[PDB]
RNA sequence: UAAAUCGAGAG
DNA sequence: ATACGCTCTCTGCTTATCGGTAG
DNA sequence: CTACCGATAAGCAGATCTCTCGATTGCGTAT
């Protein structure tokens, strides 16, 4: 749903790369995997952390009990 | 159950019988009266169904034992019927006592001297005097002659029972077997069918008027005709109520009390009680008590119980009849109007029909009238009824079931189970003086610590719980474990504790389905911390065959110290490692083990001397029991300089030396492993394993060497140092090859996949010569020379007549895949494994093909090579009506890969087309493997169901359950499938003489055996063989019998099969080899005595099992089927019969090819070329020319000359023509021929008109044969007939020439060196006159039925075992003989070919077994009306009374030493 | 629709009287037209319910069926009409009588539906059912059947 | 607390 | 709002009826 | 000529491993 705190394989902490990784794609004109590598995701079960992730939260977000519409 | 309540009494037999209206009127505590069940408030209504006195319900006490519901065991009531109601279950019996009686005379229509007959024939089967009945017979040398008949008759049975009796055979109570069973049947069935055949009564000669059952619930009876009326004068339609059938055989059976005494009794009826046709009428219903018919709730849905329903109805219709009793009664005293009475008489009888109709719905659902609720023969009948579901299979407690998950670390012979289970299971352990360390821990640890306690079992049967108690008060508790008791009622009674199951308790896996016995074993209990599965060794997936994809599989655990040992000692899976089935092992390492060992076991395998260490310690921890010599013993190593390094093979010599006992020599073992030696090089010897002196000096371990696989090393440790052994090597080098694959690991990738450049073009170029491979075999096919483009209109025209026929196109799919299949096979050769890129041993792929770990070179051609053809069910691909195999290619286009021939490998990817086809054989493969699994079971069921009770005896015979003697041996030399691998494997056993002699150890049984009689018979027996032998098997004299027959196997030294003692002696002159061939025979000798198969073996459910699992594997037929044909059906009609001739050597092929010619049958069609019928009407008239082929072709292709074929036309042909065209009219009431003729010729026409009806001419081409033209006249008023669809079936029909049953002779290729004849029908008679060709000695026939009837019994037990034999030959399954051997037995044991079925056991003594198997009904009511009592002997038959069974640990008793008297 | 073409293919079903040769009165009763509602509710003015409320409720998302029938007396003589109610009809969600039917993904987040919510479902006591497609004969075409079956439909058959 | 039937699955 | 009547089988056995014997 | 012994053509019966979930359970007058 939302990104995980940590890559599964290593342990490396992937939860701060997520916005940084959507902005370097919008602004920059970036292909994904020069945006990986600055982000410092070096071995590919880090670079496939955020380079697959859905962020399926967003459309979970849209569906409030809590406020009128 | 308890072990501390003893039951004194023992339930030994039950009889069944008819319950008497007078006793339940006795029994009953209450009947019911109003057919309301409960009044409001919800309380029960007295009187109603739901009566106190019926039992206790719903908090209420029962008013007549005063207990509760839980300790009120309920009680039966009644219903007064008004009317007595014929029992559905005996109607059809009554029907037919009711027919065949006279009125009159109250006798049967039969006379009264044949009736004494068959009731003094009766009363002789009575004693099993089965010889005397047909003496009886013959007695036959006006009114007086005929008494006097009848007293010598009498006089003679008397003198036969009392000569039996007092001559030792027989007792007071008859003896009663399936052979007297079944000529009892026989008899009766006689009688009851000469019963209905009669005209007039034999005493008084008057006709009788002759019944009719519409359906149940009535009878009709036809009124007396009149001309049969004016008898009953010169001698001196119609409904009918109960009553007067009920007076009818009621007086019948008075009458006839001496007769009806020996057809319902099947033994001397000592009670002496009268036979009365009262029994087949229930006056009185009988309800079940309340326990039973309690109403279903959930939550507030409350229904009440069907049966109630039914009861319900009952009475209600039984309030109405009484009402209209009551009416009739009133006007009994003043009839005042009869159209009332009329009305109210049709009332009552429409009510008597309907309470009949009530009870049959009431018993019987099926035969109701008017989805019904079942009756009583509902619930018992079928599947799910009540002896298959709830008797035959129960569900249990102290069991649990789970997912399981591999694992190593397990000794092979563990189970490893969860801490869920471990915290639930629990084990009744009695509280001793040896015991109290343990059980007060367990108290103390509580019902949620493992090991644990649940509850405590005082001496009294409290049951106080631990769970709802803290830890002080389970001090206080454990602390009063073994305090004596204060009262003397117990005194000789302790404690219990439901300890937790332990690391030192037993469990019994079972995985369904549970096809054969290895498939449900004893493991010990390991528990494990972490999870909920079952964890299981990988050595045992081989017989629950058992994989981890989320199988599931049960745990039962045994509550008592004698199932315990059974689990331990004889379910145990060590005891379980060869299979009964053929004596092969099923236990070994499958996947990751056995290339670990390829690997480890290799030359290039060196090992410093830490890491050598390492290895030894990780698997031979000498602190679990692993090793003997408590101290781990190495091993020099290979190489000392320059620095010292060890080899693998080294690795698996110290740890046998370790596993292996001292004071005992190593193995000896000369064998092969699955890697040809050009897979290591040149000059390599590593293909041939060799153990010496219990030390690996050559080649490699393999799956044939560790794994289910025969004569490998496992298997030679098993069977010299013992089971135990065999298994603790198992886990050792399991623990071995995990940990060599943790340090040393083992992978498979795109790399092992690839070819090398070469091999990619030798593979292109292959299969560039495929692309005219299909075109050739078309070509060849449709008959066409070579070279014919694809594109010939002929060919084309031809491709399509093959398609259209299921034949034509069934060998041009067959023709062509051999060519593709060739294709496929060369490119197989040459592209693997040479064209690899990366070689064994690096190349894992084929690392794993080649040593069987896991795949087949087939797996590795499709992934290397290419798919290849697809075949769907044994042809090519289906073709569509067009011709297209497929909408991508054109109509019958001449390709292999049109056809289905793949070409591509999934290593590149396969095209669209070749995916359609390769789906297509996928699908095809589920659908067969899915309707597979349903074929097979049925087959085991009726086998189980019959050879259940076959077993061993102490006499080493085997015989029934009942006691019937089906063989005198087990395979007629007492031995053992799974003991027998190295009986004859005598250079084996001659290598490891001292290991073998370490354990059989002749020394210590001398004391207890007879050592020289035996030998001296087998050496006298030897000679005479030998000096005879070489005449035919029926001119050998038997002057001296097998030793086995005279003497015990088990019991006296040398008592061997004659087959052994042959290959033995055989062997010991072949080859002279400090061991002497006199120590080695006696060894050999001592290893057969030991070799034996114990009494009380269930050798019939192994038996069963070794046919029907095997089974699970699988222009005559062939399979399954084939085996539906011999044992399930035992069908005379087999579907395609066929007969084997011999040759004898002075005939020729020409001769041969020619002979089968002379017996094959010729129809007049196949010689017919056409038939033209030239009507014309205005008498109709009929040209029914028929136009032959060329008289020099069906004179070479049949051997039909022109003479014979006129012939047959002449008296044949003409005579069905007319025959059917007669029919016909009697059922629709509602190049031009010569004109001259010769002298003979007028003649012929003439007498072949006045022969036959209606033909006015006829002629035949005497000199050439090829027509004949003749007339037919029919009537002028007759309408149209087809003409031509007659002349098509009879021609058809017409026969030239035909041995009787026999169709065609064939002369196969010689299979085996033996030339034989094949023909596809069976007449002996008709082959034995053939004499100058055939070898009528030899004639070995399919036919299982006709070779009984013309060859007696024993040849056809033979050909059942051939035939039964050569259906697992084709599918290359192991199965031995002496399963085989005892199922043919039992289907011939009474002389006939009995099937395995509801009618080939229709005989036998246990009523319970053929209840259980199926028809449940039919079989009880001739079991009450024969009323036959059960010993409670067969398997099936204590399971319904809950007793020990009478196979194996329950083949004998056990009985106490006390030492004061 | 196909609903009045089903009704009209039903026809006409008449019974005559017991009072007067004659029979009576001719009673030509029928169905002329079917109608489905969008499903509503009354919670007044009828307000327009939807399948998140269904599913909430665990009841059925039916809408309302309307037949007008047509009482007729001697063969047309006088034609009494009426608009019965025929209880709930179950309706399948993206349907042209359902309240999903044109929203957009935007609306149908709305109304808490899904971004691509698809139909082809009724809602049947908060149970979500479907109607499986089967294969049958093709229509209107006659195909040759060599059937053995067929010989056992009696004697005589082919 | 029960029973069928239907449907969906696992080996 | 409410209670009581209801359209593609395998193996035999078992039955009905058709000829021939001999009585 | 008539009664017994079979001899097919036709009709009829029963029948062709364990385990886990969910969902429904009827109408039609009469009073
Ligand atoms: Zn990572
Ligand atoms: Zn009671
Ligand atoms: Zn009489």
């Amino acid at each position: 749903m939302i990104v995980p705190v940590r890559c599964f394989s290593c342990g490396k902490v992937v939860g701060d790369k997520w916005e940084s990784y959507l902005n370097l794609l919008q602004e920059d004109e970036l292909d994904e995997g020069t945006a990986l590598s600055r982000l410092g995701l070096k071995r590919y079960c880090c670079r496939r952390m955020i380079l697959t992730h859905v962020d399926l939260i967003e459309k979970f977000l849209r569906y409030n009990p809590l406020e009128k519409r | 159950m308890d072990i501390s309540k003893p039951v004194g009494s023992e339930i030994t037999s039950v009889d069944f019988g008819i319950l008497t209206a007078k006793e339940i009127r006795n029994l009953s505590a209450k009947q019911i009266t109003n057919p309301t069940v409960l009044d409001n408030l919800g309380h029960p209504v007295s009187g109603g169904l739901y009566d106190l006195a019926l039992g206790a319900f719903l908090r209420n006490l029962c008013s007549t034992c005063g207990l509760d519901e839980k300790f009120c065991p309920g009680h039966q009531g009644h219903i007064e019927l008004p009317v007595p109601c014929y029992n559905p279950l005996f109607f059809n019996q009554l029907y037919i006592y009711l027919r065949a009686s006279c009125l009159f005379c109250h006798h049967f229509r039969l006379k009264s001297v044949e009736v004494h007959r068959y009731a003094c024939k009766l009363r002789l089967l009575q004693y099993g005097l089965i010889d005397e009945s047909y003496k009886l017979d013959e007695i036959t040398l006006s009114s007086t002659l005929l008494n006097e008949l009848k007293s010598k008759r009498s006089e003679y049975v008397d003198m036969a029972i009392a000569k039996a009796l007092s001559d030792g055979r027989t007792t007071e109570r008859g003896s009663f077997t399936a052979t007297v069973n079944d000529e009892r049947k026989k008899l009766v069935h006689e009688f009851h069918k000469k019963l209905l055949s009669r005209g007039k009564c034999d005493n008084c000669g008057m006709f009788s008027p002759k019944f009719r059952k519409d359906g149940f619930t009535k009878i009709f009876e036809t009124a007396l005709n009149e001309k049969q009326i004016t008898n009953n004068r010169v001698k001196g339609s119609t409904y009918i109520l109960s009553t007067e059938v009920k007076n009818i055989l009621d007086t019948v059976f008075r009458k006839e009390q001496c007769v009806l005494q020996y057809v319902f009794h099947s033994r001397p009826n000592l009670s002496r009680k009268l036979v009365k046709a009262d029994s087949f009428f229930m006056d009185v219903l009988v309800v079940p008590p309340t326990r039973f018919r309690l109403p279903s709730k959930l939550g507030e849905e409350v229904h009440e119980n069907s049966q109630n329903q039914l009861l319900s109805k009952v009475l209600t219709t039984s309030l109405l009849i009484r009402d209209l009793n009551d009416d009739l009664s009133k006007l009994q005293k003043d009839k005042v109007s009869l159209e009332d009475r009329r009305v109210i008489f049709s009332r009552l009888m429409n009510a008597f029909v309907t309470i009949q109709n009530d009870v049959n719905a009431f018993i019987d659902s099926t035969k109701a009238q008017g989805v019904p609720i079942p009756g009583v023969k509902q619930a018992l009948e079928k599947k799910e009824g009540l002896f298959r579901k709830h008797m035959m299979g129960k569900r249990v407690n102290y069991a649990a079931r789970s997912v399981i998950s591999p694992d190593p670390n397990i000794e092979t012979n563990e189970i490893g189970v969860p801490p869920v289970f471990a915290v639930k299971l629990t084990y009744p352990e009695p509280v001793t003086a040896y015991n109290i360390a343990e059980l007060r821990q367990a108290v103390i640890n509580g019902p949620d610590k493992w090991p644990g306690a649940t509850q405590i079992q005082n001496e009294d049967g409290s049951l106080v719980s631990l769970i709802g108690m803290s830890v002080e008060q389970r001090k206080a508790l454990a602390n009063q474990l073994l305090t004596p008791s204060s009262n003397v009622s117990t005194h000789t009674l302790n404690k219990k504790v439901y300890r937790h199951i332990k690391n030192r308790d037993v469990v019994l896996m079972n995985r369904q389905p549970t096809l054969h016995k290895a498939s449900m074993m004893g493991h010990k209990v390991r528990v494990l911390p972490n999870e909920k599965t079952l964890r299981l060794h990988y050595a045992n997936t081989g017989a629950y065959n058992a994989d981890f994809d989320g199988d599931e599989m049960n745990m039962h655990f045994p509550q008592n110290e004698n199932a315990r040992a059974e689990a331990l000692n004889l379910a145990n899976t060590d005891s379980q490692y060869l299979t009964p089935t053929s004596g092969s092992p099923v236990r070994g390492l499958i996947q990751d083990h056995i290339s670990a060992g390829v690997w480890l076991t290799s030359k290039d395998s060196f090992f410093t001397r830490e890491q050598y260490q390492q290895y030894i310690y990780g698997c031979i921890r000498p602190e679990d029991g692993h090793t003997t010599r408590s101290k781990i013993v190495t091993l020099p190593p290979t190489i000392f300089k320059p620095y010292p390094l060890w080899t693998g093979k080294q690795i698996i010599t110290t740890v046998l030396l370790n596993v292996t006992p001292p004071d005992m020599p190593g193995i000896n073992l000369i064998s092969k492993n699955k890697i040809k030696n050009e897979y290591w090089g040149k000059g390599s010897l590593e293909n041939e394993v060799l153990f010496k002196d219990g030390a690996l000096l050559c080649g490699i371990l393999d799956k044939s060497q560790y794994g289910a696989s025969k004569y490998g090393i496992v298997h030679s440790l098993h069977e010299v140092y013992g089971p135990e052994v065999a298994a603790k090597v198992l886990s050792v080098l399991g623990r071995l090859f995990t940990n060599y694959i943790t340090a040393t690991a083992f992978t498979c990738g795109m790399d092992d996949l690839r070819l090398t450049a070469e091999g990619n073009k030798w593979r292109t170029d292959i299969l560039k010569t495929s692309v005219d491979t299909g075109r050739e075999a078309a070509a060849e096919v449709t008959n066409l020379d070579k070279d014919t483009p694809a594109d010939d209109p002929e060919l084309l025209k031809r491709l399509q007549e093959i398609l259209r026929d299921n034949n034509k196109s069934g060998i041009l799919d067959a023709v062509t895949s051999s060519k593709v299949n060739a294709i496929t096979s060369q490119v197989v050769s040459k592209c693997v494994p040479d064209g690899t890129m990366k070689k064994f041993p690096c190349n894992s792929m084929q690392a794993m093909a080649l040593s069987g770990a896991k795949g087949s070179n087939v797996n590795v051609s499709q992934i290397m090579c290419l798919l290849g053809q697809q075949a769907l069910e044994g042809r090519r691909v289906p073709v569509m009506v067009s011709g297209k195999t497929l909408p991508s290619f054109k109509p019958y286009e001449t390709d292999a890969m049109a056809g289905g021939y793949v070409k591509g490998r999934f290593y590149s990817g396969i095209k669209p087309q070749e995916y359609y086809f390769h789906c297509m054989a996928g699908r095809e493969g589920l659908i067969d493997t899915a309707v597979k699994t349903s074929r097979s079971g049925y087959l085991q069921r009726c086998l189980t169901k019959q050879l259940e009770g076959v077993h061993v005896s102490y006499d080493n015979s085997i015989r029934d359950a009942d006691g019937t003697l089906v063989q005198f041996m087990y395979g007629g030399d007492a031995i053992d499938i799974t003991k027998e691998s190295h009986m004859t494997q005598f250079e084996f056993c001659l290598d490891n003489y001292y290991a073998l002699l370490k354990k059989y150890n002749p020394s210590a049984l001398i004391e207890h055996l007879d050592v020289e009689s035996a030998l001296k018979y087998s050496k006298k027996t030897l000679k005479y063989r030998k000096k005879h032998s070489k005449e035919p098997h029926y001119k050998q004299s038997v002057k001296y019998d097998p030793v086995l027959a005279k003497y015990n196997p088990a019991k006296y030294l040398g008592s061997v099969s004659e087959n052994f003692q042959d290959k033995l002696e055989s062997f010991l002159d072949k080859n002279s080899k400090g061991v002497n061939e006199k120590k080695f025979r006696a060894l050999m000798q001592l290893k057969y005595m030991r070799s034996l198969i114990n009494p009380g073996e269930a050798v019939g459910i192994i038996a069963s099992q070794s046919v029907g699992e095997p089974s699970t594997q699988m222009n005559v037929t062939l399979g399954i089927p084939r085996l539906r044909e011999i044992v399930m059906t035992a069908s005379a009609a087999i579907k395609t019969p066929q007969m084997t001739l011999p040759i004898w050597n002075d005939v020729s092929d020409e001769q041969a090819d020619t002979f089968c010619k002379s017996i094959s049958k010729v129809l007049l069609s196949e010689v017919i070329d056409k038939v033209i019928v030239t009507e014309t009407t205005g008498a109709r008239s009929y040209v029914i020319h028929m136009r032959f082929f060329d008289n020099n072709e069906y004179s070479e292709e049949y051997d039909v000359s022109k003479e014979e074929l006129q012939n047959v036309i002449s008296n044949q042909f003409i005579h069905l023509l007319e025959a059917a065209i007669v029919k016909e009219i009697k059922k629709q009431k509602r190049v031009e021929a010569n004109n001259n003729m010769n002298k003979v010729q007028r003649d012929r026409q003439s007498a072949i008109i006045s022969h036959h009806r209606f033909i006015t001419k006829y002629n035949f081409d005497d000199e050439s044969g090829k027509w004949c033209e003749f007339k037919l006249e029919l009537a002028a008023d007759t309408e149209k007939l087809l003409m031509v669809n007659i002349v098509e079936e009879i021609c058809r029909k017409s026969i030239i020439r035909q041995i009787p049953h026999i169709d065609r002779c064939v002369h196969p290729e010689p299979e085996n060196g033996k030339r034989v004849l094949v023909t596809e029908g069976v007449n002996f008679q008709a082959m034995w006159d053939q004499e100058a060709f055939i070898d009528v000695d030899g004639i070995t026939s399919n036919d299982v039925a006709a070779v009984l009837k013309t060859y007696g019994v024993e040849a056809a037990r033979n050909t059942i075992v051939n035939e039964i034999n050569n259906v697992f030959s084709r599918y290359a399954i192991s199965v031995s003989f002496r399963h085989l051997d005892l199922i043919a037995d039992m289907m011939t044991r009474q002389g006939t070919y009995l099937a395995f079925n509801r009618q080939g056991m229709e005989t036998s003594t246990s009523s319970f077994m053929k209840m259980s198997y199926e028809t449940t009904c039919q079989f009880l009511t001739k079991a009450v009306l024969d009323n036959e009592r059960e010993q409670l002997d067969s398997p099936s038959a204590r399971i319904v009374v809950g007793k020990l069974n009478n196979v194996g640990t329950g083949s004998f008793d056990v009985l106490a030493k006390v030492p004061n008297a | 629709g196909l609903l009045n073409l089903g009704v009209k293919d039903i026809g006409e079903k008449v019974i005559f009287d017991g009072k007067p040769g004659y029979l009576g009165n001719k009673l030509s009763v029928s169905v002329e037209q079917v109608s489905i509602a969008k499903p509503m509710s009354n919670d007044a003015v009828e307000r327009k319910v939807y399948p998140s409320e269904s599913r909430q409720r665990l009841t059925s998302y039916r809408g309302k069926l309307l037949l007008k029938l047509k009482w007729s007396v001697n063969n047309g003589e006088e034609n009494l009409f009426e608009v019965r109610d025929c209880g709930g009809l179950p309706v399948m969600l993206q349907s042209n009588r359902c309240h999903l039917n044109k929203m957009s993904p935007y609306e149908l987040v709305q109304h808490k539906e899904e971004s691509d919510e698809i139909g082809g479902y009724f809602i049947v006591n908060g149970i979500e059912k479907l109607i499986r497609m089967l294969i049958v004969q093709r229509r209107n075409h006659p195909m040759a059947i060599i059937r053995p079956s067929f010989a056992n439909r009696g004697a005589s058959y082919s």
